[PDB]
């Protein structure tokens, strides 16, 4: 089964600016203490990058759960700055539907998931917490054909819905090379209420994942909060979208 | 598709006996697939499937007969060793110059002990000159230096 939002105010993509943000390891090839100078898939120093909302302002009854289907560039950089862990993860693919293959990584509260399927995804692939805890998965309604997965080591999120202005950004780069999907992260401790911050960020290689897919389109999974299990009720989060274009 | 960069061996054998039925191949696509790139999909938008079938019987010409392929990928990064040949491991000979081979690292020069921090994957050592001036020892996981004999 999957959840369903009633009345979503559109996508309004104000645009912030990728300041220094988003830098990672070009290659695999260790070097120290060098300078190397590459043409490669980098998000430019300054770049425009476009704003994503999940929020709720039940004083309007006004509702964002921003998750459009968004293209996949020559990669993409992503952030998120966040403070409920609303952004549990995305779904990469070129239909989105059960006519293609595509990825799910999703943060699932126990377990980092990995599946490349013929997914039947819903029209709103999220997770839902009850009463500050995990409640159902509605990301995907049928599997059908899988052909790779990975599960990470068990762990527990914090799955409350935190008061306040924004604590964690977390970085990503997501390259599709050679049927590999190269994932790069980095995590920086922030307390800010709008905006990226500006500063230097380096991402490390966290994945090289062998899924031959073509990924065109992603969009990303966030969840929705209850205490009573119904009407469930969008929660402030953010997300940042900038597009990798070839650049020395 | 193999990539342009590819490194690996690519495999293959008559197996006309063994593989007769029915097997499948893409004919068309409206674009060629990127390197390791796969598309699984059968019907198409109406539903009639895209994809033609390979008749494999020990009776078709050789041509027209099955080969099993195996294509293996390799990399040779600066990470530990996965998957290695058969030789077996000598002892250690500081201080001389010797012919060495870690994890197929061929070489010479002279090895010794090292002060040498590396990381926890890191299995060889190159200076500006890209000469490797160090080496992790896959028995013992100590650094030693190599100088040039
Ligand atoms: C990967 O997936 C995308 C989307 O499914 C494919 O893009 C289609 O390509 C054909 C021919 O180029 C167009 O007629 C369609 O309109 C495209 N669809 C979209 C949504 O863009 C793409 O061809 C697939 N293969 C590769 C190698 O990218
Ligand atoms: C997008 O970039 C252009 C120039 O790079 C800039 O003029 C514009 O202001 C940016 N977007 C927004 C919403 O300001
Ligand atoms: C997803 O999380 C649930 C509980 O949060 C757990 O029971 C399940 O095992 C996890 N998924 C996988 C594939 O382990
Ligand atoms: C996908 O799964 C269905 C059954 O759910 C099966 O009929 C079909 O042949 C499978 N296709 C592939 C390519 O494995
Ligand atoms: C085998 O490798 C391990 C770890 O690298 C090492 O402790 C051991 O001495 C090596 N040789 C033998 C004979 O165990």
């Amino acid at each position: 089964t999957c959840g369903t939002i009633s009345n979503k105010t559109p996508p309004n993509m104000n645009q912030f600016s990728s300041s220094r943000r988003g830098v990672y390891y070009p290659d695999d090839i260790f070097r120290s203490d060098v300078l190397h100078l590459t043409q490669d898939y980098f998000l430019p120093f300054n770049s425009n990058v476009t704003r994503y909302l999940s929020l709720n302002a039940d004083s309007n009854r006004i509702v964002r759960f921003d998750n459009p289907i968004l293209p996949f560039g020559d990669g993409i950089y992503f952030a998120a700055t966040e403070k409920s862990n609303v952004i549990r993860g995305w779904i990469f693919g070129s239909t989105l539907d059960n006519t293609s293959q595509s990825a799910i990584i999703v943060n699932n509260s126990t377990h980092i998931i990995i599946k490349v399927c013929n997914f039947q995804l819903c029209d709103d692939p999220m997770f839902t917490v009850s009463r500050g805890q995990h409640y159902k998965t509605w990301v995907y309604t049928n599997a059908r054909n899988c052909t790779y997965e990975y599960v990470s080591k068990s762990f527990q999120l914090d799955v409350s819905e935190k008061n306040g202005n924004f604590k964690h950004l977390r970085e990503f780069v997501f390259k599709n090379v050679d049927g590999f999907l190269h994932v790069y992260s980095a995590y920086e401790p922030i307390d800010l209420a709008r905006g990226l911050p500006s500063g230097f960020s380096v991402l490390k290689p966290i994945l090289k994942l062998p899924l031959g897919i073509n990924i065109t389109s992603f969009r990303v999974v966030m969840t929705m909060f209850s205490p009573t299990t119904s009407n469930w009720l969008a929660e402030s989060a953010a997300y940042f979208v900038g597009y990798l274009k070839p650049t020395t | 598709k193999l990539p342009d960069d590819f490194t690996g061996c690519v495999i293959a054998w008559n197996t006309a006996k063994q593989d007769a039925g029915n097997y499948y191949y893409r004919s068309h696509r409206k674009t060629k697939l990127k390197p390791f790139e796969r598309d699984l999909s059968n019907s198409d938008e109406n539903g009639v499937r895209t994809l033609s079938t390979y008749d494999f019987n020990p009776n078709v010409p050789i041509e027209y007969q099955a080969t099993r392929v195996v294509v293996l990928s390799f990399e040779l990064l600066n990470a530990p060793a996965t998957v290695c040949g058969p030789k077996l491991s000598t002892q250690l000979v500081k201080n001389q110059c010797v012919n060495f081979n870690f994890n197929g690292l061929k070489g010479t020069g002279v090895l010794t002990d090292s002060s040498k921090r590396f990381q926890s994957f890191q299995q060889f050592g190159r200076d500006a000159s890209d000469f490797t001036d160090s080496v992790r020892d896959p028995q013992t996981l100590e650094i030693l230096d190599i100088s040039p004999c």
